C-alpha cells in the first residue's frame, strides 16, 4: 500500500 | 527470510507532446504486484500478480487516487525543477522516485527508503534515520528546506513504521506460494573453443528466484575476477532470472576452472566444472 | 542522462529446433526512457511483440523486457533492433543460442 504525503512538493 | 515492498515513480516531461507522463509500479522482493499509467484509458492502478486480487474496491479506489493525485504533483514538481535548475521549458526531463520498506523474518522493520532523482542524478533522500535529508546540489537544499519545515520526514516515518510493514506483511502471508518460495538455479557449465589455443568456459544459471545470486570462476582456487565476463541477471518471462558467467581458458586447462554458485534457493553454495 | 541501453536478446528456455519458446530482448541500465525496440524475423519486424512496464534499477536506470512466442529452427535469423537517443543509428544485435 502507498503512502499519500499532502501538500509535499519539490 | 527478508523482504522488500517498493514503488517507483517515473515522471516524464515531453515538451510538444501533451502533459508530462506518471507511471507507477509496485514490487514486493522481484516481483511487479502493480502498476499505473497517466497515458492510460482509463488510468487506474491494476493488479500484475493474483495475490493481490485479493484486496477490495476501497483499495483500488484510494491506489488509483493516489496516482492520480501524484500525476498533478508531479507535474508541479516537474515545473518547479525547471526554475530550480534554470532551465527552459522547451526540454524534456524526469523526476524518478524509490521508496519502501525492508522486514526482517519476524516481519519488523530492517530499514526504510525514500529516494528522488531528476534527470538520472541523485536529487534527496530520506536519511536511514527516517528524520533527516541529505540534498545532492543546492537545488534540492531548497526541497530540503521545505521538507524540514513541513516534517515531511516524520510523515514518511510513520508510513515506514506503520502501513508500509503492514501492508507488505499481508502481501507476503496471501502471496506465500510464491513471494515466500525460492526457486534455485538450475546450472550447467559450457565449453566453447575459441581456437586451438583456447576455450570458453561459460557457467549458467537458469530459472532461479529471487533475482539476487553470484556466479564466480575460480583458476586453482583462486577467484578470476578481474577475468570472468558477468553479464546482467536478466529475466525469463516467467518470473524467474537467468545469469551466466564466462572466463577464457587455455586448451588442456579446463578442469583447473570451478564455477560456484550461491543463491537463497541452495541449502549450500554449489561448485561445478565441464563435464565432457 | 544520458546512458546507453544494454542489449541481451535470448529465449526463455534453452532453445531446441521446432519446440515453441520466448524469444526476449532486455534492454537496460539506458536514461532517459524513451527507447525503441523490434524483434527480427529474418531482417523483418514481428507484429504485436509485448513487454513489461517501465521500471528503474538503483542506479535510476531504466529496464524493460520485450518477448513474443517463437518456434526456433536452424535456418531462420532472429535479432532485436533498438534506438534511443544516445544511439546515431538503430543497433541489432542477432540471437545466438549459446548467449
Amino acid at each position: 500500500e502507498e503512502n499519500l504525503l499532502d501538500f509535499v512538493r519539490f | 527470510g527478508s523482504h522488500s515492498m517498493r514503488y517507483f515513480y517515473t515522471a516524464m516531461s515531453r515538451p510538444g507532446r501533451g502533459e508530462p507522463r506518471f507511471i507507477t509500479v509496485g514490487y514486493v522482493d522481484d516481483t511487479l504486484f502493480v502498476r499505473f499509467d497517466s497515458d492510460a484509458t482509463s488510468p487506474r492502478k491494476e493488479p500484475r500478480a493474483p495475490w493481490i486480487e485479493q484486496e477490495g474496491p476501497e483499495y483500488w479506489d484510494r491506489e488509483t487516487q493516489i496516482s492520480k493525485t501524484n500525476t498533478q504533483t508531479y507535474r508541479e514538481n516537474l515545473r518547479t525543477a525547471l526554475r530550480y535548475y534554470n532551465q527552459s521549458e522547451a526540454g524534456s526531463h524526469i523526476i524518478q522516485r524509490m521508496y519502501g520498506c525492508d522486514v526482517g523474518p519476524d516481519g519488523r522493520l530492517l530499514r526504510g527508503y525514500d529516494q528522488d532523482a531528476y534527470d538520472g542524478k541523485d536529487y534527496i533522500a530520506l536519511n536511514e534515520d527516517l528524520s533527516s535529508w541529505t540534498a545532492a546540489d543546492t537545488a534540492a537544499q531548497i526541497t530540503q528546506r521545505k521538507w524540514e519545515a513541513a516534517r515531511v520526514a516524520e510523515q514518511l516515518r510513520a508510513y515506514l513504521e506503520g502501513l508500509c510493514v503492514e501492508s507488505l506483511r499481508r502481501y507476503l502471508e496471501n502471496g506465500k506460494e510464491t513471494l515466500q518460495r525460492a526457486d534455485p538455479p538450475k546450472t550447467h557449465v559450457t565449453h566453447h573453443p575459441i581456437s586451438d589455443h583456447e576455450v570458453t568456459l561459460r557457467c549458467w544459471a537458469l530459472g532461479f528466484y529471487p533475482a539476487e545470486i553470484t556466479l564466480t570462476w575460480q583458476r586453482d582456487g583462486e577467484d578470476q575476477t578481474q577475468d570472468t565476463e558477468l553479464v546482467e541477471t536478466r529475466p525469463a518471462g516467467d518470473r524467474t532470472f537467468q545469469k551466466w558467467a564466462a572466463v577464457v581458458v587455455p586448451s588442456g586447462e579446463e578442469q583447473r576452472y570451478t564455477c560456484h554458485v550461491q543463491h537463497e534457493g541452495l541449502p549450500k553454495p554449489l561448485t561445478l566444472r565441464w563435464e565432457p | 542522462i544520458q546512458r546507453t541501453p544494454k542489449i541481451q536478446v535470448y529465449s526463455r528456455h534453452p532453445a531446441e529446433n521446432g519446440k515453441s519458446n520466448f524469444l526476449n530482448c532486455y534492454v537496460s541500465g539506458f536514461h532517459p526512457s524513451d527507447i525503441e525496440v523490434d524483434l527480427l524475423k529474418n531482417g523483418e519486424r514481428i507484429e504485436k511483440v509485448e513487454h513489461s512496464d517501465l521500471s528503474f534499477s538503483k542506479d535510476w536506470s531504466f529496464y524493460l523486457l520485450y518477448y513474443t512466442e517463437f518456434t526456433p529452427t536452424e535456418k531462420d535469423e532472429y535479432a532485436c533492433r533498438v534506438n534511443h537517443v544516445t544511439l546515431s543509428q538503430p543497433k541489432i544485435v542477432k540471437w545466438d543460442r549459446d548467449m
